[PDB]
RNA sequence: UAAGUUGGGCACUCUAAGUUGACUGCCGGUGACAAACCGGAGGAAGGUGGGGAUGACGUCAAAUCAUCAUGCCCCUUAUGAUUUGGGCUACACACGUGCUACAAUGGACAAUACAAAGGGCAGCGAAACCGCGAGGUCAAGCAAAUCCCAUAAAGUUGUUCUCAGUUCGGAUUGUAGUCUGCAACUCGACUACAUGAAGCUGGAAUCGCUAGUAAUCGUAGAUCAGCAUGCUACGGUGAAUACGU
């Protein structure tokens, strides 16, 4: 289940890194930048949105 | 090489905001100065961003994205409290970075 | 492949020297993952949780190319139903 | 025979005449040519009496033997001694680290 | 004296000639075209400009030139011969226009896109 | 569809070899392909004295088929005269093709004694061509009242 | 001057803004005078220039309740929750996908020229010194056209090897070491030494490709406490043929 995890990824940890980066709204870890830190399908919905400084229209 | 100077740098993401707000802050500078440099160009550094049209399976249909950068490049020459303002004062729109320097 | 030196869970060492100085025991409750065997584990039963069941393992002195990293696997026959 | 420990092909140059041998392979073998001050020299068998006396008393200095193949059972015998489970994946095509195993059945057995 | 500049461009590179008539000699980048080109015996490829356009020559010339592979830039030499050419003289161009050497090619590598990988090599499919 | 020829390989002086070395050319490497060549056609010309044109010319001359089959639909296979391009590509094709059969441990005397073996009038790739001129121009029956 | 490193220069290249340009546009011929076709000139570029983004109504009750949201149904002192260890990596084998070989267009050593794009702040690690080596000390410069990654590689000049399971291949194993992480034992990566396997171009069957393509050589990025033969992206080199439906 995904609900505790999002405490686990939040509070202190023993060590350096027993971390990994998820997205803040989305629950999935996989996949994600830490340029902006957002999964791959909401990034790529919000970018949809024009929201996001930049592009998506690619074609380079 | 040693001179009196002023050096900005500016950043934005669409050319035709950051090209007139040069030529704006061009137009301040040379008001209360002279010797003003140009809006130099510079390299526009890109992104790319590799992503999957998918919620699943099928990584095959990807698609891709970028984020474009403008940056620019002006100097002036002979500085005065009045070229300081000509700067600080009007940067408007806000999408741009400007950073004032010496 | 430690260079910067060895690193016996601290917690082992604090329960085996007690368990050393006076007389030993036949039976041990640990973890041992994080440490190794050394000259000083010697003569002693420690026991590797393989992950169902702890085995006690009885410490010899010709452990050196071996250590106290693992003994009982857990794939445990085998997965696969021929033989090696 | 011949030249040095065994099993020397005559006529052969000393760089890679030296491999046959159980013990050298390529690096060790220019080490102590530069060591005796040997040639191939081209490519067939130049090596004088006069130098098959220093190579044959030089090549001691490594421990270059069927000793060798003795160490690494006696190696692996201790390491399957101990019921160890290194000794049980010595038999799986195994190495001390792993090599998951699902096709690795082709080169090993 | 006097000099002609043309410049070349050709598969990502770019070239800066300098022309000045004489008896004829090339060094690229302070260099002897031989002492660049690997191995390579094709710059009579690049003495056809002076052997169909100023018949037979020669012109003496100086380059200086960077950017991609050998072949690529020791053929955007040509390009800038024949402007040069054509700005000595427009007799030359009827000469050059009806065998080329003059129009700078316009094709170059191409992305890549799904189906390529590491080598330049397109997908199979699932049989059996 | 059309062609886009390769023009100038003035080495030697010549327009065959220019075609020819774009095939030797494995894996894009034309330096070693060029070198090869120069070295082997410089080779024949040291052996059984004589100059490179002459021994190439006539070489790739008994080794071009002229006549040629190709089949379509029963199976039957019309026989049909060849392209002086195609001529040239079939005959430099099989040529450099026997010369790998040939199976030599030089980088030059297997060419040398192959086109120099063809200046007889022998060898695989005149093989080749007797065994096409055999199968060829011997059933034109059925396939001759055709394109 | 080691040097574009500095005086200067902005001619050239380059850099990014705007335009100019290619739209059957002009001519000749064909063609129901039309559409349209063919040739020619011009031009850097002639018949949607090259490429990409874009995927019609709908079909496969295609996939996803495991991104998410959500109807209905089910669990709750547990079908929820915490931690340590194990496991997703097992092993008689089958298949897919790809990487490396089965070597004289080659093997090893020596010298040597030619890219583009991208990334980097608490990150890039320059020089120097140490070490065979992975790497270690050091600390300059660097929020970036500045400094670093970063020698580009193939390639070219040479020597040698002279057809062998080969100085081929580099699989397997052991030893000694390097870095990360607390810990590389089930499961990290890397170097040196030691071994040197199968394998001497592959059957039935089968895949991709019409020109910068294939073939082939390198590079960088993402994800990343450490780990990419995979992916994305970039450049290098680079042809054969398309008779014809």
């Amino acid at each position: 289940a995904k609900t505790s995890m999002v405490a686990k990824q939040q509070k202190k940890q023993k060590y350096a890194v027993r971390e990994y980066t998820r997205c803040e709204r989305c629950g999935r870890p996989h996949s994600v930048y830490r340029k902006f830190k957002l999964c791959r399908i909401c990034f790529r919905e919000l970018a949809y949105k024009g929201q996001i400084p930049g592009v998506r229209k690619a074609s380079w | 090489m040693a001179k009196q100077k002023i050096r900005i740098r500016l950043k934005a993401y669409d050319h035709r905001v950051i090209d007139q707000s040069a030529e704006k802050i061009v137009e301040t500078a040379k008001r209360s100065g002279a010797d003003v440099s140009g809006p130099i160009p510079l390299p526009t550094e890109k992104s790319v961003y590799t992503i999957i049209r998918a919620v699943h399976m099928y990584k095959d249909s990807r698609e891709q994205f970028e984020q474009r950068t403008h940056k620019r490049l002006i100097d002036i020459v002979n500085p005065t409290p009045k070229t300081v303002d000509a700067l600080m004062g009007l940067n408007l729109p806000s999408g741009v970075d400007i950073e004032i320097k010496l | 492949s430690i260079k910067k030196g060895p690193f016996v869970d601290e917690h082992l060492m604090k329960k085996v020297e007690a368990q050393e100085g006076s007389e030993k025991k036949q039976v041990i409750k640990t973890w041992s993952r994080r440490s190794t065997i050394f000259p000083n584990f010697i003569g002693h039963t420690f026991a590797v949780y393989d992950g169902r069941k702890h085995v006690p393992v009885y410490v010899t002195e010709d452990m050196v190319g071996h250590k106290l990293g693992e003994f009982a696997p857990t794939r445990t026959f085998k997965g696969h139903v021929a033989d090696d | 025979a011949r030249i040095a420990g065994v099993d020397i092909p005559r006529e052969k140059r000393v760089v890679i005449s030296l491999t046959y041998i159980y013990g050298i392979g390529t690096s060790t073998a220019q080490k102590i040519l530069e060591e005796a001050n040997v040639s191939a020299d081209t490519r067939v068998k130049d090596l004088t009496d006069d130098e098959l006396g220093r190579i044959r008393e030089v090549v001691d200095g490594y421990k270059v033997e069927g000793d060798l193949r003795r160490e690494t059972n006696l190696n692996i015998k201790r390491l399957m001694e101990i019921s160890s489970y290194r000794g049980i994946r010595h038999r799986r095509g195994l190495p001390v680290r792993g090599q998951k195993t699902k096709n690795n059945a082709r080169t090993r057995k | 004296q006097v000099e002609y500049r043309g410049t070349g461009r050709r598969k990502n590179s770019v070239a800066r000639v300098r022309l000045v008539p004489g008896e004829g000699n090339i060094t690229v980048n302070n260099r002897d075209v031989r002492e660049y080109l690997p191995f390579e015996s094709l710059i009579l490829d690049l003495n056809q400009p002076f052997d169909v356009t100023e018949t037979k020559g020669n012109y003496d010339v100086l380059v200086n030139v960077h950017g991609g592979g050998f072949t690529g830039q020791a053929q955007a030499i040509r390009h800038g011969i024949a402007r040069a050419l054509l700005e000595a003289d427009p007799e030359y161009r009827g000469s050059l226009k009806r065998a080329g050497l003059l129009t700078r090619d316009p094709r170059m590598k191409e992305r890549k896109k799904p189906g390529l990988k590491a080598a330049r090599r397109s997908p199979q499919f699932s049989k059996r | 569809v059309p062609k886009r020829d390769v023009l100038p390989d003035p080495i030697h002086n010549s327009k065959l070899v220019t075609k020819l070395i774009n095939k030797i050319m494995l894996d894009g490497k034309r330096g070693t392909a060029q070198r090869i060549l120069y070295s082997a056609f410089d080779l024949v010309e040291q052996r059984s004295g004589r100059d490179a044109l002459e021994v190439f010319e006539e070489a790739i001359n008994n080794i071009m088929p002229v006549l040629e089959v190709k089949a379509r639909r029963s199976n039957y296979q019309v026989p049909v005269e060849v392209r002086p391009e195609r001529r040239t590509t079939l005959g430099l094709r099989w040529l450099v093709n026997y010369a790998r059969l040939r199976g030599e441990k030089t980088m030059e005397d297997r060419l040398a004694n192959e086109i120099l073996d063809a200046a007889n009038n022998t060898g695989g790739a005149v093989k080749k061509r007797e065994d096409t001129h055999k199968m060829a121009e011997a059933n034109k029956a059925f396939a001759h009242y055709r394109w």
